[PDB]
RNA sequence: GUAAGUUUAGAUUAUAGCCAAAAGAGGGAGCUCUUCUGGAACGGAAAAAACCUUUAAUAGUGAAUAAUUAACAACA
RNA sequence: CACCAACUUCCUAAACUUAAAUUGGGUUAAUCUAUAACUUUAUAGAUGCAACACUGUUAGUAUGAGUAACAAGAAUUCCAAUUCUCCAGGCAUACGCGUAUAACAACUCGGAUAACCAUUGUUAGUUAAUCAGAAUAGGCAAUAAUCACACUAUAAAUCACCUAUAACUUCUCUGUUAACCCAACACCGGAAUGCCUAAAGGAAAGAUCCAAAAAGAUAAAAGGAAAAGAA
RNA sequence: AACUGUCUCUUAUCUUUAAUCAGUGAAAUUGACCUUUCAGUGAAGAGGCUGAAAUAUAAUAAUAAGACGAGAAGACCCUAUGGAGCUUA
């Protein structure tokens, strides 16, 4: 078993020099043993990626899946330590930078059947990883307009170099 | 019939990450003015409803003790009175339930 | 557990290789690193260049103001290269200007200044010095050596070279090593020319020539999104220069650029500069 | 395939639906406020309204007495309907029952929950929604339009 | 024209093709055999073990060539 | 009136001539020992010394697939609470099992989900003079039962008591719980006797939708093989 | 003979399944696959070769006729100057 996610919270940066911007806070939180499928939990993680702390919490409160409740509990614990230990001034100023789930150690059992058959029973466990960055979620990407596409196409044509010539 | 070959993770990944299979965000979230907690536009508040439901049990518990037996539903109208409130003439000829607590602000 | 010491040692080397890739070491100058002899390198440096340098003067040229402060700071807890620096920079300006004038007497003094400035630019000097290993031989208190300090030594070494070998050898050194950098460099690349149409007219009036009348010699795909326009400048109804462009303004601007090169004798087919001369 | 259907399929059969509806109606009359699944609550809302009409019809009505006895398993409620519920709703012409949506049960099945109650009851008022006041900017703008008109 | 050959002593392995093309014999188509000859592209015949051009294999941003699925109604 | 096209050939630098069992010769990875070397090397001597392939052996992790699959009567004033709706083999003993019993505390594992425990930990338990289990030697025997009387029958169907000898004042031990057993499983299976048939014993509904298709059940205008009658 | 949805000639309702939410969660299988159509070629034979043609990416829901479909030591009869075993008069 590896627990490097926790060690990421133990990283200490060098003292900031006068000519350096205020470093944004980064918080890594994880729950190593969860009686839940990582694949099912990933669906929850994927949607919440890049969202704000408040928006993600609001969605979780009205979610029907058991994993969503666990995620909200994980989020609340991470937020509590962030203010308590990472000198976070404004609770609302948090967004979900990263959210992913990993496999955990399982248990193996035999699944009996009424007609003499048997099956492979497994008690699934999973890990959940989230990194929280202080500040609002980054602005969403703006799709390229037709004008932008045409300009790049012309630029690409100019960038072309002649192949296999003197 | 069994699969002819193993399904690749890349093929599997696309199926599960298709937008149709992803979890959708909800925009119907609302705030409860009474409790200040979240609610849906078509769903009622729960923090205040917790007071209402529990108060109903307390009122009902008082009613149950007063009746003292099954199949004792009165044939006359019933009213609930809280401490500091005195029955009026209009309250005559109606079952009266007495609550030790004072009249709740929300309850009128 | 697999037995043996050779296998375990082999894995240690494997770990080191991964560690090096993951965490490259911070850069340090070869002077601090072991197996460095300044005297031997200077002797090899002079021999490699096939040039005679006064060791005392050359060391002074390499010596920098910043380097002295570090030694003085260490001393608290020596001759600058400024004098030599001025000689090389000042002499180079005259010598560099001399090169440009001889090949292109018609080219204006302003153009030579732009060419001289580009050839003496900090980036140009820095690139030559770094590729020449001068940075390792440079004496400074900071690594990588700051470019302005590096530029100072480069001209400072030139001043020392002049005393040791005379102007003649240094001029050949400048031609062999610095003038070479202009190969493949187009005139407007090294000289910034705005408003070519006005400048072209200004030259023509000086020569008592009529201003050209622009005409559209050839055109293709005018209404398409990829239009090609050929504009020729006609003087006294005679075409003097023609340039290609996507728009008439661009074609006219390009045509003017061609004329300016022709006016100053900077044609692409012009005779290449000579590095062959031993004199 | 539920086009034109006017009846929900509840319980284990049509008789069970009546019995289940009968049990729900009896419980609602006794307590006057009951929480149940939205689908079942909607189905039983119509039955409750019609029951009040039967009480309004009069005690002496033989059909009402038979109807009241069948629907109300607990016989102590029969006097209550004619002497409590019916007198209360005499002024009202309808809409005796109020049904509202409740947050879904967190019982791992996420059933849709609703509360059905009899209006005019002595129970504490439910947290009903309150419409926006006319003092709002948009309403005030409309008020200016009304004055001009 | 060309460089192997005979004898003595010791010693095993191989001893089953395929297809094309010739000469026969059964036969009367085609087959069934016996005998002689040739073959095993990275080129060509459309893809093409068996046919055609091809002595081995080396780097080069050279050159001359081989075989090479195409062909140009009748009456005195 | 030709060009293109093969490492055929020439050209610069080189090279020195065309398949696979078998046969001759030259090297080498790794480990240990001898003797050296000292960031992992040399010369010798040794060997459990080299695997993309035996439906190989062991372990791990995928794929099928989050697919097959599985689940609790209602309301309330509340799970050893009331009431309502409906179902109809229940209680003792034998046998077997052996603490699954009961209280408390836990919420991880077990129940193929929860609630709740049947799970985890700790503590407690089943009371018997009546219920159940744990001397000798002689003498002498014709005739069933069946309400046993009549009455028949055939399959042919019950120690005692006398005569002597010997002993001479007794209540301890063990069994007693349970929703329990045999079937790998909390298996729609198997499981003796006595009493009784609801006073005893129980719950088909995890939610929503009402797809198609399929299965089961009910209903049929006219007709009746396109009722229970005969051979 | 009657009887009836067996059929002329099907239809309607209810339960199961089905579909949706949530919890838990197998099996056979699997060289790798960026997994198309027509004609050719071939051993009856082509998603992968030859020549044409078609072709945003990714998904979602349905049906089982054919490929004289794929399969086993299934079924039947007969042979042997085949074996081996057994019995002898
Ligand atoms: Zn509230």
């Amino acid at each position: 078993i590896s627990r490097k996610w926790e060690k990421k919270n133990k990283i200490v940066y060098p003292p900031q020099l006068p000519g350096e911007p205020r470093r944004p806070a980064e918080i890594y939180h994880c729950r190593r043993q969860i009686k839940y499928s990582k694949d099912k939990m990933w669906y929850l993680a994927k949607m919440i990626r890049g969202m704000s702390i408040d928006q993600a919490l609001a969605q979780l409160e009205f979610n029907d899946k058991k994993g969503a409740q666990i995620i909200k509990e994980v989020l609340l614990e991470a937020q509590d330590m962030a203010v308590r230990d990472h000198n976070v001034e404004f609770r609302s100023n948090l967004h979900i930078a990263e959210s992913t789930s990993g496999r955990g150690q399982c248990l193996k059992r035999i699944r009996y059947h009424g007609r003499g058959r048997f099956g492979i029973m497994e008690k699934v466990y999973c890990h959940y990883f989230v990194k929280l960055v202080e500040g609002p979620p980054p602005p969403p990407e703006v799709p390229k307009t037709a004008v932008d596409h045409a300009k790049d196409y012309i630029q690409q044509l100019r960038s072309r170099t002649i192949i296999h010539t003197l | 019939a069994a699969p002819k070959n193993r399904r690749t993770i890349e093929v599997n990944r696309c199926r599960r990450r298709n937008p149709q299979k992803l979890i959708k965000i909800k925009n119907n979230i609302d705030i409860c003015p009474e409790c200040g907690h979240l609610k849906q536009k078509h769903v009622l508040c729960g923090y205040c409803y917790e007071k209402v439901r529990q108060e109903t049990t307390k009122i009902r518990q008082q009613i149950g003790a007063q009746e003292g037996g099954p199949f004792r539903a009165p044939s006359v109208e019933t009213m609930v009175l809280y401490t500091g409130e005195k029955p009026s003439e209009k309250d005559q000829g109606k079952r009266i339930v007495e609550r030790n607590i004072k009249r709740p602000s929300w309850f009128t | 557990v697999k037995k043996g010491f050779r296998a375990a040692f082999r894995f240690q080397k494997e770990l080191e290789r991964w560690r090096l890739l993951r965490c490259p070491p911070p850069p340090v100058r070869r002077s601090e690193k072991p197996n460095w002899d300044y005297h031997a390198e200077v002797q090899a440096f002079g021999s490699r260049l096939q040039e005679t340098f006064s060791l005392d003067l050359l060391k002074t040229a390499f010596i920098n103001s910043c380097y002295i402060k570090s030694e003085e700071a260490k001393r608290q807890s020596l001759k600058d290269n400024q004098e030599l620096f001025e000689q090389g920079l000042s002499f180079s300006h005259r010598c560099l200007t001399q090169f440009l004038e001889d090949e292109f007497p018609d080219l204006p003094a302003e153009g030579t200044e732009s060419l001289v400035s580009f050839l003496t630019g900090e980036a140009v000097v820095c690139h030559v010095a770094r590729n020449l290993a001068v940075e390792q031989l440079t004496l400074s208190a900071e690594f990588p050596v700051p470019l302005p300090v590096l530029r100072q030594t480069f001209f400072a070494v030139i001043g020392a070279l002049l005393q040791s070998s005379g102007p003649e050898r240094a001029a050949l050194f400048i031609r062999d090593f610095l003038i070479t950098q202009m190969t493949g460099k187009e005139l407007f690349e090294m000289w910034t020319v705005v408003n070519p149409m006005g400048l072209l007219v200004e030259e023509l009036k000086k020569r008592n020539i009529s201003a050209p009348e622009s005409r559209l010699t050839r055109q293709s795909g005018s209404t398409t999104a990829l239009p090609l326009y050929f504009v020729g400048l006609y003087c006294d109804r005679k075409l003097i220069a023609e340039g290609p462009g996507e728009t008439v303004l661009v074609a006219e601007e390009e045509a003017a650029r061609v004329a300016l090169r022709k006016l100053y004798g900077f044609t692409e087919n012009r005779r290449p500069w000579d590095y062959s001369k031993p004199k | 395939i539920s086009h034109g259907r006017v009846y929900r399929r509840l319980g284990l059969g049509p008789e069970s639906r009546i019995h289940l509806l009968r049990n729900l109606l009896t419980g609602l009359v006794r307590h006057e406020r009951i929480e149940a699944t939205w689908a079942r609550a909607d189905e039983m809302r119509g039955y409750a309204e019609k029951l009040i009409d039967y009480g309004k019809l009069g005690d002496t009505n033989e059909r009402a007495m038979r109807m009241a006895d069948f629907w109300l398993t607990e016989k102590d409620l029969i006097p209550k309907l004619f002497k409590v519920l019916a007198p209360r709703f005499q002024g009202q012409n309808g809409n005796y029952t109020r049904m509202l949506q409740i947050p879904n049960r967190k019982e791992q099945d996420r059933a849709k929950m609703a509360v059905i109650e009899y209006k005019g009851n002595y129970l504490p008022p439910l947290p009903l929604p309150h419409r926006d006041s006319n003092l709002t900017l948009l309403n005030q703008l409309l008020l200016g339009l009304q004055q001009d008109l």
